[PDB]
């Protein structure tokens, strides 16, 4: 019923050296997509944007 | 990531559709690149090591 | 909310020099191409001239190529249309209108729409006599 | 840290592990070739 | 690398080479053969509908005008112009129709 | 040497809930680089297809963009009072956009 995937995030911190891991865990499911994070804020605010201003084949698609 | 993706377009679920699965050899050729480049970074890192080793024998002859 | 608008449209004895000013809202000009059309009291649309603002590159139509100039503002964000010594056949509507395209990149096969006039201007009446 | 263990749980439970426990929102997209909600 | 935040689409040259321009045009038919050099777009305009094989050679792509004209004339899409002229890159291939 | 896009029929008598097809053919390849523009008596044409298949966001459903080859066509399922209007046929692959003759659907 569902395609259940897990990635990690991460992010750099300038004047330091270390990785901070954010797991993002997205599932899709009925023509819906799942996303659950731990922080606000991701990378995928360009995702957003072109959901919002119907720019690039996202929105003719699934 | 690379399984993932492997995975991912590697068989196709009925969730996914076939027109979308093309874009994921995309990512998934991202992903190989990744992990050339991170292989690279670990290769450099290594003679980084080397070249400090090599720094104090030749200092040390100094 | 975006919406262009153009002025200046006026009657110019035949030889003279007309400024037209499309002024746009809700977007910024210095990063999209602005296209001046035309079109002649009961004939189709005619393509006149276009800018890209950002590396300053302005294309002309050939009736037209070297008599009129184009050139955008960024700080009045307005892009001008000045025409020299009008001819007969320039009497017509003018319009400003802003293209678009829809694109994605990465694949090899790579899904680029062309650029299609998206937001056009009420346009002005120039009339040469 | 580290923190690789979770000590022997049943399966079926829900329990958080990581130390990011301050902010919760939910933000919904859906979105049609016509109709865009958020 | 020199742009950050543009939109993709505007047409940036990326590089530093920008001492020299010239355009060389290579019209060869397995008849003969014709080949000139200049600076101007107009000369080098006409040979998109000439059904025998030419090779023109923009040296110098600090001028985005050329590069933005031939494009345009061309049917070259501001995408691939924007990638032409972006300098920092991986080798492509893209396919269009 | 710019393209010139022939588009016919030069006039359309059509009633209301009729299927029509106004078709326009471009001396060169143009690829999907088509749109389809209505323009109102007096007033700014607007944005009906772009890439000659897509509908543009706004407009009703209604119309619909076709392409085979080198020649495009813009349909109409069920005409409405409010489609009475003229039609243009434009290319964006080339340098010179070009525009078609026009076409101008009047009720029958
Ligand atoms: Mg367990």
């Amino acid at each position: 019923n569902y395609v259940f995937i897990v990635l990690k995030m991460f992010t750099y911190d300038k004047n330091l050296h270390e990785l901070e891991s954010e797991q993002v865990s997205l599932i899709l499911t009925k023509n819906c997509v799942l996303m659950f994070q731990e922080k606000i804020g991701d990378v995928f605010d360009p995702v957003r944007e072109r959901i919002r201003y119907n720019r690039g084949i996202i929105r003719k698609k699934r | 990531l690379r399984e993932v993706l492997s995975s991912l377009y590697r068989d196709v679920p009925p969730l996914i559709e076939k027109e979308t699965v093309p874009y994921f050899r995309d990512v998934y050729d991202h992903t190989i690149q990744i992990a050339d480049t991170v292989e690279t970074f670990r290769d450099i890192v290594s003679g980084l090591l080397d070249v400090y080793l090599s720094s104090v024998s030749n200092k040390t002859n100094e | 909310e975006v919406q262009l608008v153009e002025s200046g449209g006026g009657l110019v004895q035949p030889g003279g020099s007309l400024r037209l000013s499309c002024a746009a809202s809700g977007f910024n000009i210095y990063y999209s191409s602005i296209h001046w059309v035309r079109q002649a009291p009961g004939k189709g649309l005619e393509w006149v001239a276009s800018i890209y603002s950002y590396s300053g590159y302005t294309s002309y139509a050939d009736s037209v190529k070297g008599r009129f100039t184009i050139s955008a503002d960024t700080s009045k964000n307005t892009a001008y249309l000045q025409m020299n010594s009008l001819r007969a056949e320039d009497t017509a509507v003018y319009y400003c209108a802003r293209s678009f395209y829809v694109f994605k990149r990465g694949t090899k096969y790579p899904y680029y729409n062309y650029p299609a006039m998206d937001y056009w201007g009420q346009g002005t009446l120039v009339t040469v006599f | 840290k580290r923190l690789s263990a979770k000590k022997g749980l049943p399966p079926g439970t829900l329990v958080y592990t990581g130390k990011y426990r301050e902010d919760f929102e939910i933000e919904v997209m859906n979105y049609s070739i016509e109709e865009f909600r958020e | 690398s020199a742009k950050k935040g543009l939109p993709p689409g505007t047409l940036v040259y990326t590089g530093k080479y920008r001492e020299d321009f010239e355009i060389e045009v290579m019209n060869y038919s397995i008849e003969e053969f014709r080949e000139f050099k200049t600076t101007d777009v107009e000369s080098v305009l006409p040979f998109r509908d000439s059904s025998t094989p030419t090779w023109i050679n923009i040296t110098g792509i600090h001028r985005t005008d050329v590069v933005q004209r031939v494009g345009e004339f061309f049917g070259i899409h501001p995408l691939v112009l924007e990638d032409i002229l972006n300098v920092h890159q991986r080798p492509k291939v893209e396919f269009f129709e | 040497s710019d393209i010139q896009m022939t588009q016919s029929p030069s006039s359309l008598s059509a009633s209301v809930g009729d299927r029509v097809t106004i078709t326009c053919r471009a001396s060169q390849s143009v690829s999907s680089a088509v749109a389809w523009y209505q323009q109102k008596p007096g007033k700014a044409p607007k944005l009906l297809i772009y890439s000659a298949s897509s509908l543009y966001s706004g407009v009703p459903s209604r119309f619909s963009g076709s392409r085979s080859g080198t020649d495009f066509t813009l349909t109409i399922s069920s005409l409405q009072p409010e489609d009475f209007a003229t039609y243009y046929c434009q290319q964006s692959y080339y340098k010179p956009i070009t525009f078609g003759q026009g076409t101008k659907v009047e009720i029958k």
